[PDB]
This record gives structure tokens, sequence and C-alpha cells, in this order.
RNA sequence: AGCAGAGUGGCGCAGCGGAAGCGUGCUGGGCCCAUAACCCAGAGGUCGAUGGAUCGAAACCAUCCUCUGCUACCA
RNA sequence: AACGAGACUCUGGCAUGCUAACUAGUUACGCGACCCCCGAGCGGUCGGCGUCCCCCAACUUCUUAGAGGGACAAGUGGCGUUCAGCCACCCGAGAUUGAGCAAUAACAGGUCUGUGAUGCCCUUAGAUGUCGGGGCUGCACGCGCGCUACACUGACUGGCUCAGCGUGUGCCUACCCUACGCCGGCAGGCGCGGGUAACCCGUUGAACCCCAUUCGUGAUGGGGAUCGGGGAUUGCAAUUAUUCCCCAUGAACGAGGAAUUCCCAGUAAGUGCGGGUCAUAAGCUUGCGUUGAUUAAGUCCCUGCCCUUUGUACACACCGCCCG
RNA sequence: ACACCAUGG
């Protein structure tokens, strides 16, 4: 129930899901162990290269 | 004012609100269980099932009990939530919400004539009325309106602790005006189909028996509903004590009247 | 600074004695604000001092002025009430001269049936406002039988 | 919709509070003194200005919209 | 005549002393190309009447009146 | 092979290169004149301010408007079956300015009240072809396009300093835009010139904005409905108040339920100014500038549109058809 | 990885 923040640079950006086509899918690195990766959906524009955010590292969103 | 003896609600609890604004994820709504601080109660949690308007579940100025499921008990962040409620709860918060509004409105007429610039000299009161009044019977489950009462029938435990002038006079002169009577509900439930026409005196005798080791001056309520009947509403105590006054009363009654001509009742 | 009393009851009115003393004074009928400077102009009082910091005397000096306007040298054309209709005179009514001289002249209208008197009469507009779509107080009609 | 009070001219204690707020204060504003006290604002204004005459504070800006003050350009 | 229950918006009703709303109806509007369904605004109140307690009631107490069910059914 | 798309025509953005200008200018000095020392100096000279007056001085940067020039996905790097093309970047005034014009087939769309375009029907001297008066404005109520507001990112009172598109004496018809002087608080009045217009109104002294003063959270000095009294102009005539000015009266309204409209860069919005109608005269509309954002660079969810495949008992075409 | 969507001078 307490989990430290973690924060991701993004690599890619793979397409616009959502049902509006709003939220945005992208594979991020983890910058302190480069070798791990995950898919997750952003909200606003994400560009390439900049540093996120996340609260949870452990989800992993599949989809809208 | 404060109502209870915590300022913040705690998890888990049961909390009257009004509902004040329906907001865009949720509705900031009143805490009147607790004192004014917001709370916010999340649009997801109103029903268990799918909404066709919002005014039909939720409209400002609707008492209402929920359930607060988290806090930050620093920031000030009062979570609440309405799927999470049984009408038995609904209940049991309700009425000792109505209870306490009328010990908030009581202790209010002393702040009439001594202090009052300071909503704080209210907590003043408050600490030493209602966190020890309920202190003790917290326990078995009483409040300090039962403390209240134990005091206005036999005023024994506000003289036992520090004693104020003109409080104790707000005390009783309402509490036993809105303590008032306990109505009584035991009446003769005899009946008898007579056979002597000495009779009407029998009746006479065990009025004159109704109430045993007493005396000839103390009123009771007589009901001629039946003319074969013989209905009394007893020794008037307070519906507590004169249990023993229909046990054994009405035996005298039917075996006088069985006693002279004829078998009778029981 | 200035702890004497405030508030002054000028002729069948309560002036409030905190507002600036230009501002004070309207709070009588038939004393609007341009008719107001005017005044205090003419009375030499100062125009930075509120209600409550004019004695008793500078009062009647306001007040003569705002009732004989036409001697301190307030021209003709300030006054609200004109070449008066029934004997030529030229004043300001102040403050219940307001309303009777309203009454009167509605009075006067309605005695001939003037077209304005019977508009007055029916409580419509009398100016030559479209009555269409604007007024509107009453309630709302339904189609069913 | 309520009724903040507030007065035109000052009362002996209020009179006090003014000369003795100057150093108590990093931000003297117009507005921040009409409602600490009860000030209408035009006569703030005019206790500020007399409190200036006096060197008691410091003017750092003044506009045609918003004044301001400061404390005494020590400690 | 008696017992029990009830008397609150046109109508059915909720309302364990800090005090007027719900379902439906009426009037109007929204949605649709229209109409029903669905959505929202407004009006409508001697809380049966009379007194009393209470700091205060529609609510508690007392008297009376009016409806409903059931026996009593009574020169 | 033909049409539509595109090409095209107008417009906005760039030329210190060309053509050439008392109906546009600038710089210079020929000037001269005014004024201040404002600085060297003293006051002139050295200078500073000039929509002060000149030049038969020099020129075309600003102004005007003609001919040509320029931009092509042309260069460089990636992705492309190495095609058609896409993405980023360099140089640049600019790497997507805004409009006009528009197909085949249709609609029982609108218009007989634009027409001396028009078939048929009607009325035709007791007229359905002219003058005087009234109406289109009538108000219990339902809706639509809008204007002004609910104030302090403000209202009032002074002070300061900036535009662009335009129109202007009327052919019957009978009227135009206004300078400058004087009179009146104001609307307005009298007098005497310019303009058929880059020539005069006019250097179009526009509002918001900008700077300084009063008010103080109060339906208040916010807001300006409704109503009383008076004074002018237009016209043959102003009452049911044409418009306009002054004193006075001082309502609802404290950011608006369900719903729903428009919008992507000099755009939304704020702000004023010309054209149309116009004897008088915009809360309209058509254009013009002026201060100038937040959010997007997407999708097929909602409402719709285009192409292919598929199903149909529909073809007046799902607002269809049809069973008890 | 399916709430509700009837009718037509
Ligand atoms: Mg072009
Ligand atoms: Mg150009
Ligand atoms: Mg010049
Ligand atoms: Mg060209
Ligand atoms: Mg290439
Ligand atoms: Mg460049
Ligand atoms: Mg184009
Ligand atoms: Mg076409
Ligand atoms: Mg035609
Ligand atoms: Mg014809
Ligand atoms: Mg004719
Ligand atoms: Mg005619
Ligand atoms: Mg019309
Ligand atoms: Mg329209
Ligand atoms: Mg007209
Ligand atoms: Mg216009
Ligand atoms: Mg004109
Ligand atoms: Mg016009
Ligand atoms: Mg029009
Ligand atoms: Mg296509
Ligand atoms: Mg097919
Ligand atoms: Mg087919
Ligand atoms: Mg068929
Ligand atoms: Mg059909
Ligand atoms: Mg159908
Ligand atoms: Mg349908
Ligand atoms: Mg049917
Ligand atoms: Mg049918």
């Amino acid at each position: 129930r307490v989990q430290p923040i973690k924060l991701a640079r993004v690599t890619k950006v793979l397409g616009r899901t959502g049902s509006q086509g709003q939220c945005t899918q992208v594979r991020v690195e983890f910058m302190d162990d480069t070798s791990r990766s995950i898919i997750r959906n952003v909200k606003g524009p994400v560009r390439e290269g900049d540093v996120l955010t996340l609260l949870e590292s452990e989800r992993e969103a599949r989809r809208l | 004012c404060r109502f209870y003896q915590h300022k913040f609600p705690e998890v888990e609890d049961v909390v009257m609100v009004n509902v004040r604004s329906i907001a865009e994820m949720g509705a900031y709504v009143s805490l009147l269980e607790y004192n004014n601080i917001e709370g916010m109660i999340l649009l997801s949690e109103l029903s268990r099932r799918r909404i066709r308007s919002i005014n039909k579940l939720i409209r400002i100025g609707r008492n209402e009990c929920v359930v607060v499921i988290r806090v930050d008990k620093e920031k000030g962040y009062i979570d609440l939530s309405k799927r999470r409620v049984s009408p038995e709860e609904a209940i049991k918060c309700e009425d000792k919400f109505t209870k306490s509004k009328t010990v908030y409105s009581i202790l209010r007429h002393v702040a009439e004539v001594l202090e009052y610039t300071k909503d704080e000299q209210l907590e003043s009161l408050f600490q030493r009325t209602a966190w020890v009044f309920d202190d003790k019977y917290k326990r078995p489950g009483y409040g300090a309106y039962d403390a209240f009462k134990h005091a206005v029938s036999d005023p024994s435990i506000l003289d036992s602790l520090d004693l104020n002038e003109d409080e104790r006079e707000v005390l009783i002169n309402n509490i036993n005006r809105r303590l008032t009577p306990q109505a009584v509900k035991i009446r003769a439930d005899i009946e008898v189909a007579c056979y002597g026409y000495e009779g009407i005196d029998a009746v006479k005798e065990a009025l004159r028996a109704g109430l045993n080791c007493s005396t000839e001056t103390m009123p009771i309520k007589i009901n001629l509903i039946a003319p074969p009947r013989y209905v009394m509403t007893t020794t008037t105590l307070e519906r507590t004590e004169g249990l023993s006054v229909l046990n054994q009363a009405m035996a005298v009654i039917k075996e006088k009247i069985e006693e002279k001509r004829g078998v009778f009742n029981v | 600074p200035e702890k004497f009393q405030h508030i002054l009851r000028v002729l069948n009115t309560n002036i409030d004695g905190r507002r600036k003393i230009a501002f004070a004074i309207t709070a009588i009928k038939g004393v609007g604000r341009r008719y107001a400077h005017v005044v205090l102009r003419k009375a030499d009082i100062d125009l930075t001092k509120r209600a409550g910091e004019l004695t008793e005397d500078e009062v009647e000096r306001v007040i003569t002025i705002m009732q004989n306007p036409r001697q301190y040298k307030i021209p003709d054309w300030f006054l609200n009430r004109q070449k008066d209709v029934k004997d030529g005179k030229y004043s300001q009514v102040l403050a219940n001269g307001l309303d009777n001289k309203l009454r009167e002249d509605l009075e006067r209208l309605k005695k001939i049936r003037a077209h304005r008197g019977l508009r007055h009469f029916w409580g419509l507009r009398v100016r030559g406002q479209h009555t269409k779509t604007t007024g509107r107080r009453g309630r709302t009609v339904g189609v069913s039988k | 919709r309520d009724k903040l009070n507030n007065l035109v001219l000052f009362d002996k204690a209020t009179y006090d509070k003014l000369c003795k707020e100057v150093p108590n204060y990093k931000l003297i504003t117009p507005a921040v003194v009409s409602e600490r006290l009860k000030i209408r604002g035009s006569l703030a204004r005019a206790a500020l200005q007399e409190l200036l005459s006096k060197g008691l504070i410091k003017l750092v800006s003044k506009h045609r919209a918003q004044v301001i003050y400061t404390r005494n350009t020590k400690g």
C-alpha cells in the first residue's frame, strides 16, 4: 500500500488509441535499469524521449 | 461547536451529510455529524446499478447517511461512499443524530448568559460535559442523553461533578418536559359474566382490592368499556414497576366474584 | 478622528451620515446627483467631508438652497418642474411634492380621459412600445379543454 | 451576502492599533489593512498616507491601480 | 354505539422534536422529421379542529369531528 | 477521349533593382523667421524644436501604380516494392494566405407581391385601375435571431497619444460632405468660404487601451428599465410619445435547470469606424481596421458523408413494408 | 469483450 515514484523515458510512440483517439500508446524505459520496458497510455501530447512519471510501475495497460 | 469526541471522523463510520453541490467527478457535501469540513463522494459510488438522472438520487439539501472509506487525517480529504450502506445503519445513525441535535440545542442556552463571544467556549463546555458523559456509557451502548435522562429523574451525577448556575435549570426544565410521560398500557384483560345480584358490591370491594399494600387516596383510571368487563389503569409509576399490580391484582377479583354463586372465569 | 454624531434627518427622510455628503443627500427624492453637486457648490461646502462632519448650521444653508434654487442663481434649466401646467412657476418638487405632483398629473390626464390617462388606468405602456413580447407578467395558459 | 462592517473614521482602539501595526507587517496595502481592521478602505488609504508622511513606512511602488508599502527597509 | 387504524400538494403517502417533501397528476419547456417513452422548471399546504406542556412541533398530552376494516347488531 | 478536380482570375505577403510624379513626398541647404539656452559658446556661430515660409535644389527610401522577378517539394538527411510520394532541416519576404468560378441527375424547394416575362380562370364603372381617416405597432400566453448587464481584470472625473476600407452637390427626382467666425449649458441657430474630389471636410486628433483622482463588497456611485416636467430639428402632418437634449424617477438582474450554437492564427473575443435603407434615422446587415489568448496537430465514439463486399418480402424506396 | 432504441395522413 506504499510504492515510490518511478521515472520513465519515452522510447517510441505506437498509435493514438482511446474511443475519441485521445490517449496515446507509448513504450518506456526506466532510467535506473534501462533493460526494463513497458507499454503505457498517456493523456497529453508526448513527443519522444521526454521523462514521464509513473505512480505504479507494475501495471501495463493494454487498450483504450 | 463540535458534535462528538473526535473532530475528524474515522474510517468505516456512517455520517449524516447534507449534499450541497453535485460535482463533475463526485459531489461536495457538508458534514453534519462532525463539524463542517468538506466531503467529496465519488459519482461512481451513488448506486450499484445504472442511473437515468442524478437529481433522482441526490439533490441540494437532503440529509443522508454515507460511509467514509479513506481520509488524509492531515490535509483534510474526506472520501465518502453511498453504495456501501444498509437501511439499518441509517436507523442507528439517525436516532442518535436526532439525540445529538437536541443535546446541541440544549447546551446552547448556557452561552446565552455566559460568555459567547467565541464558538470555542462551546468546545470548553463540550469537553467537560460530553466527553466524560459518554466515556462511561459507551461500553454497554448508551450516551450523554441517557445521562441527562438519569439526571432529570434522580438528579445525582450533575452534583457529583462541577456544578454550574441556571444551566441545571435549562437542563431539567427542558429535558423533563421533553422527557415527558412514557405512556402506560396495562389494562385489565378480564371477562366476567356475573351471576350475583349482590355483585355490584363485589365489583366495588374488588376495585378497593385493586392495588395491594397501598392506600385509599392514590387515584386509579377506571374505564367502563365493556359492561361485563372491569378495566383499570393501575398505580401510575412509569410502566416499569407496576407489573405485579397486573400479575396478582385480577386474582382476588375473579375469586370473590366466583365464590358467591355459580362458577366463573379465571 | 471626529467622533461626534453622524446620522441626520433632513426633511421627512433619514439621510445616512456615513456617505460622502454629495452622495449622502441623494436619499431625498427629486434630488438626483447632478442637482446635488450644484447645490453643494453654491453652498460653498467642502466636498471631501461625510454627512457626519457637518454642524447644524451648514445643513440649513444647504436646505434653503435645495428649496429655493431660483434665487441662489441655479438656472431655470436645472429645475425638474418647468412652466408648471397649472400656474407657470419653475421649481424642484422635493420629497412628497414629487408624489403629489405625479398624482395630480395622472389625475389631470385621466380627468379629460386622454389616450395616456386611459393607458395609466388600464395599467399598460404609455409611450410607443410594442407590447406583444414584453412586460409579460401573468401566468402560463394551457391549450387543454 | 452579509454585512461586512466597516468604519469610516477611527476609534481610539483602532487608532492605537494603526500606530502599532507598522512593524507587524512586511506587506502594507490598503486592502490588507482594510480587511484585518474594520476599515472602509477610503479610510485605510488616508491613514496609510498619514503614516507615510511620518516616515514610519516606506513606499515601494504606487500605481493608479494598486499601491504597496514595506516595513521599515530595516532588519 | 364500541374497538383498531388514518387525517399532510388534485390524488395515494413518507416525515422516532432544531421542523414541507416523495410517487402521481396539472401547467410549460427539452429531446425527435413527428408522436409515445425518457429529461427539467413552475404553481398547488388552516399538516382535521380546539386548548395545554415544551426554549421550540405537523409529531407529545387532553377533548371533539371526519373516513376505512371488523364484531356489536342494540324496546 | 469529354466534364468535374487541378490549371485559371482577384487579393495578402518581398524588391533601397526599373518606369516617374507641385493632386505624394523626403533629404539638403538657398533659405529666412520664431523660440528657448537646452548643450560648446553668450545670447550669434556649434547645435536643439517646426504639418513656420520658400527653392527655376537633388532624388524616389516612405506614398501612389505599371512592366517584369521570385517558390519548384528546387537542396541536404531519413522512410518508400527505391516508383507515386511522406517526414525533419538549411537558405528564405514565404515551404499549408483568403476568396470567385464549378459537373451529370434531380426537388411537385422558393418566387405570378421584381418585370411592358407569361397560359388559363376571375373582376371590369355600384370596380379588384384615385383622395381623406385608421391598420400592419393592437396583449392573458409559447418560441427564434439579438442588445445591455450582474462590477474592483471595475464605475466616475481629468490628462496623454495611435488607423483602415469609404461615401460626398441627384439627369424627372430636386437632397449632398463640411472648414472657419459668432451666438446658446445642451440639442441647435445665424454668417461666410472649399469640394464634381490623392486638390476641400482631412495629418480623417476614433474607442478599447495608456497615465493620475474619488468610491469600498453595501442592489453601492454596479445596472439603467419604467415613468413626470421642459427645450430644439425634419416634414404638408409627430397624438399610439420619428429622432435629439436637460432635470427628475431608479425595476428585474449577485454568472443563469434540462438542453444547445460557433470556432484552429493576426483566427475566437473585446473595441470603435464607413457603405446599404436614409425628408428625419440602427439594438440590423455588409465591409474596415485596432488590442489580441487558452486548447489541437487527432479520432470514428456521437450526428453525418464517400468507396467496396454482403442481406432484403422495400422501389411513394425504413418517415418502407406488415401480423394477430 | 452485448441495459433500454416502439410507431408513421
Ligand atoms: Mg496567388
Ligand atoms: Mg500592397
Ligand atoms: Mg511636414
Ligand atoms: Mg505583378
Ligand atoms: Mg531525395
Ligand atoms: Mg531562416
Ligand atoms: Mg488556395
Ligand atoms: Mg455539383
Ligand atoms: Mg416570378
Ligand atoms: Mg399570371
Ligand atoms: Mg394610384
Ligand atoms: Mg391612403
Ligand atoms: Mg410586421
Ligand atoms: Mg436567421
Ligand atoms: Mg418608423
Ligand atoms: Mg455598422
Ligand atoms: Mg444620411
Ligand atoms: Mg446610417
Ligand atoms: Mg432589415
Ligand atoms: Mg472515397
Ligand atoms: Mg446487392
Ligand atoms: Mg439487390
Ligand atoms: Mg413493390
Ligand atoms: Mg404508404
Ligand atoms: Mg418503422
Ligand atoms: Mg426510429
Ligand atoms: Mg399505434
Ligand atoms: Mg397499427
